[PDB]
């Protein structure tokens, strides 16, 4: 239950549904290197 | 239909009574759960152009302490509410000295009036609710755990014990239907008690953003 | 012990069974009988119990002392206070007071015993009632201690006030236990007697706990209800201004009050909670009017209401205090001078000196503006002149509030100036003022160039402080400093 609770708590620790894509992970303030580590790499760095 | 309308008006009345009681108001105990037949006796069993029409059952409640503030609840006659309808309610409120109020719209609000509701928010606060939101007290649902609004002293105690800031709490939307139910504003931490199958009880906290 | 109807017969048998023969069968037959239980069980008790004790049946009577008592509640809750069942309960209570010297009669009086014509006389015939005075407190304890027992219990209020005084130097359930048996007439008499006695003797601390006791009437216990509806906003909000403005408008349009407006001003008057609330609301309103730049009008009416509050207890049959519409600008000119010095230093001492030497509510207002470095360092000589000007009692509580604000500030030179102000006024200071000075000096010694001199001044305030509490607290502060 630790693992299910952690996953369901990271998706809802922002108030809305954080979908696990670029569209939900790359909309929270985490870091340009962290966000470019995921699937969109150049666009995150250009915006940052 | 006419029996369906008095059932629907009674369920909206019941949910508004439970909403005011969960929000921390003076709700009379028999009013908090009356029978449908008691509502039909008190109001008149014909919402179709008759005695339990709208604006008869505008519920005025005060607070359980500091009895000055009131949110005397509104029920518009028309389905689609507009600005020239809510300014009559603004006139009834500025006749009074009280700033909170709830309107219970039937169909959706015109979005100019949605902007208009925000256009007096420091002056006097207006919340709106559709009929479908108030045919079920969503805090009675088994998926919805116990939300409790915290006072500012308890928020200072919380942040001083865990040595964290308001930026760091997990948060909640302002248009969250439970947040809309309790009517909390931005920046107002909500403790949430829920049963956990691995510890028994878990109290989380949701600052409002 | 006590002698009932059967008890008198028992005593007569104990007298006439002392001599004259009368063999055991005849004696046991003439002695008594148990009409409820069967003779078969009474004869099998030798065959089964070997001379047991029948008190378990009396234990069942103790169960009856609950169970039929619930049946007494079944008499009380069904017919809405049945008069015939109440008369039967009164007759049973009379028989139990005559027979038992009284726990079942205690529970039968605690169930419901209003309108008993010989109830209070029967209780005053058993007027010892030491433990009975706390157990008979459902209905019988009301109106019997109003002569002298309420005066005996009044001293625990002063004991709790001394406890709060000792706790601030570092109740709720009891007033509910008093209000368990509590009616309108007894509460009105206790309130009137305590208000007259407090406004004669001290009029200092009793008003705060009286408002706290009136705030403990939330459980539907029934002017006074309007005083509760007024003081709900005083208790709930700490910085309430607009609700306080509505309350000032509600209490400004009063009628010809025959001591009711004076009672409302007494209840508002002397509460450190309510005084601090009114001072913080008046200072927040003054800051809001400075933000508007529209000084005189709502802060003036709030300050006039606070001044009428603070001047209530000096006389009886009075209305309020004067406004002084010319004096208010001269009192609030040093606010404008402090704002001008802050505007210069974020981008005059003689006016504050002359406005601080010509002096009630405005004094506490200027003391409560002291929480909110060149402007404070310039106004500090005006603070020295003020502390040399009046030198009142509660000014040390205002210095403690300024020390709490400075501890929220965390500044060295302000702390040194505050220690100099605390040191230079040891002439006519109380034990509480020197104790708070030593507690603040326990937070002192951030800098090591004056802290050894203050460690020597702790011993230099022991011999001159002839009060044993101040020197004991200095020794305890030295003990806590070495840990």
């Amino acid at each position: 239950y630790r693992h299910l609770a952690l996953l369901c708590d990271t998706m809802t620790c922002r108030g809305h549904l954080m979908a696990i894509t670029r569209h939900g992970v790359n909309r929270q303030d985490t870091g340009p290197l962290m966000k470019c580590s995921f699937e969109e790499t150049v666009d995150v760095l250009m915006e940052a | 239909d006419d029996e369906e309308e008095t059932y629907r008006l009674w369920k909206i009345r019941k949910t508004i009574m439970q909403l005011c009681h969960d929000r921390g108001y003076l709700v009379t105990q028999d009013e908090l759960d009356q029978t449908l037949e008691e509502f039909k006796a008190q109001f008149g069993d014909k919402p179709s152009e008759g005695r339990p029409r709208r604006t008869d059952l505008t519920v005025l409640v005060a607070h359980n302490d500091d009895p000055t503030d009131q949110m005397f609840v509104f029920f518009p006659e028309e389905p689609k509410v507009g600005i020239k309808t809510i300014k009559v309610y603004c006139q009834r409120m500025q006749e009074e000295n009280i700033t909170r109020a709830l309107i219970v719209v039937q169909q959706g609000m015109t979005p100019s009036a949605k902007q208009s509701l925000v256009d007096m928010a420091p002056k006097y606060i207006l919340e709106q609710f559709l009929q479908q939101e108030l045919l079920i007290n969503i805090t009675e649902h088994e998926l919805v755990p116990e939300h409790v609004v915290m006072t500012k002293e308890e928020v200072t105690e919380l942040l001083a014990r865990y040595k964290l800031r308001e930026n760091q709490l997990p948060r909640i939307q302002a248009g969250d239907p439970v947040a809309r139910y309790f009517g909390i504003k931005r920046g107002q931490v909500v403790k949430i008690i829920r049963p956990s199958e691995t510890a028994g009880r878990y109290i989380t906290y949701r600052l409002v953003q | 012990x006590x002698x009932x109807x059967x008890x008198x017969x028992x005593x007569x048998x104990x007298x006439x069974x002392x001599x004259x023969x009368x063999x055991x069968x005849x004696x046991x037959x003439x002695x008594x009988x148990x009409x409820x239980x069967x003779p078969s069980l009474q004869s099998a008790l030798p065959f089964l119990d070997l001379h047991g004790t029948p008190r378990l049946e009396f234990h069942q009577s103790v169960f009856d002392e609950l169970r039929d008592k619930l049946l007494e509640r079944v008499s009380a809750i069904a017919s809405e206070g049945k008069a015939e069942e109440r008369y039967k309960k009164l007759e049973d209570l009379l028989e139990k007071s005559f027979s038992l010297v009284l726990q079942p009669v205690v529970m039968c009086v605690m169930k419901h015993l209003p309108k008993v014509p010989e109830k209070k006389l029967k209780l005053v015939m058993a007027d010892k009632e030491l433990y009975r005075a706390c157990a008979v407190e459902v209905k019988r304890q009301i109106w019997q201690d109003n002569q002298a027992l309420f005066g005996d219990e009044v001293s625990p209020l002063l004991k709790q006030y001394i406890l709060e005084k000792e706790s601030a130097l570092f109740e709720v359930v009891q007033r509910l236990t008093r209000m368990v048996g509590k009616n309108v007439k007894l509460y009105d008499m206790v309130l009137q007697f305590l208000r007259t006695l407090f406004l004669r003797t001290r009029n200092v601390h009793y008003c705060t706990l009286r408002a706290e006791l009136l705030m403990s009437l939330h459980d539907l216990d029934v002017c006074h209800k309007f005083t509760w509806c007024l003081d709900a906003c005083i208790r709930e909000r700490f910085v309430d201004s607009k609700r306080a403005r509505e309350l000032q408008g509600f209490l400004d349009g009063v009628k010809k009050g025959q001591e009711q407006v004076l009672g409302d001003l007494s209840m508002i008057l002397c509460d450190p909670f309510a005084i601090n609330t009114l001072a913080l609301s008046t200072v927040r309103h003054l800051q809001e009017l400075v933000g508007q730049e529209t000084l005189p009008l709502l802060l003036l009416l709030r300050l006039l209401a606070l001044g009428q509050g603070a001047w209530d207890m000096i006389d009886s049959q009075v209305f309020k205090e004067p406004k002084m519409e010319v004096e208010l600008i001269t009192r609030f000119l040093p606010m404008l001078m402090s704002f001008l010095v802050d505007d210069y230093t974020f981008n005059p001492e003689s006016f504050t000196k002359f406005l601080q030497e010509q002096r009630m509510a405005c004094e506490v207002g200027l003391y409560y503006v002291l929480h909110i470095k060149n402007a404070l360092l310039r106004l500090l000589p005006g603070l020295v002149e003020t502390f040399g000007d009046l030198a009142f009692g509660d000014i040390f509580l205002h210095l403690l509030t300024g020390n709490l604000a400075l501890l929220a500030d965390e500044f060295a030179l302000e702390d040194f100036c505050s220690s100099l102000f605390d040191g230079f006024f040891l002439t006519a200071s109380p034990r509480k003022e020197n104790v708070h000075r030593h507690a603040l000096r326990l937070l002192i010694h951030l800098h090591p160039r004056v802290a050894p001199s203050k460690l020597e001044a702790l011993q230099k305030a022991l011999e001159p402080t002839g009060q044993s509490g101040e020197a004991v607290k200095e020794l305890y502060s030295q003990l806590g400093e070495k840990l």
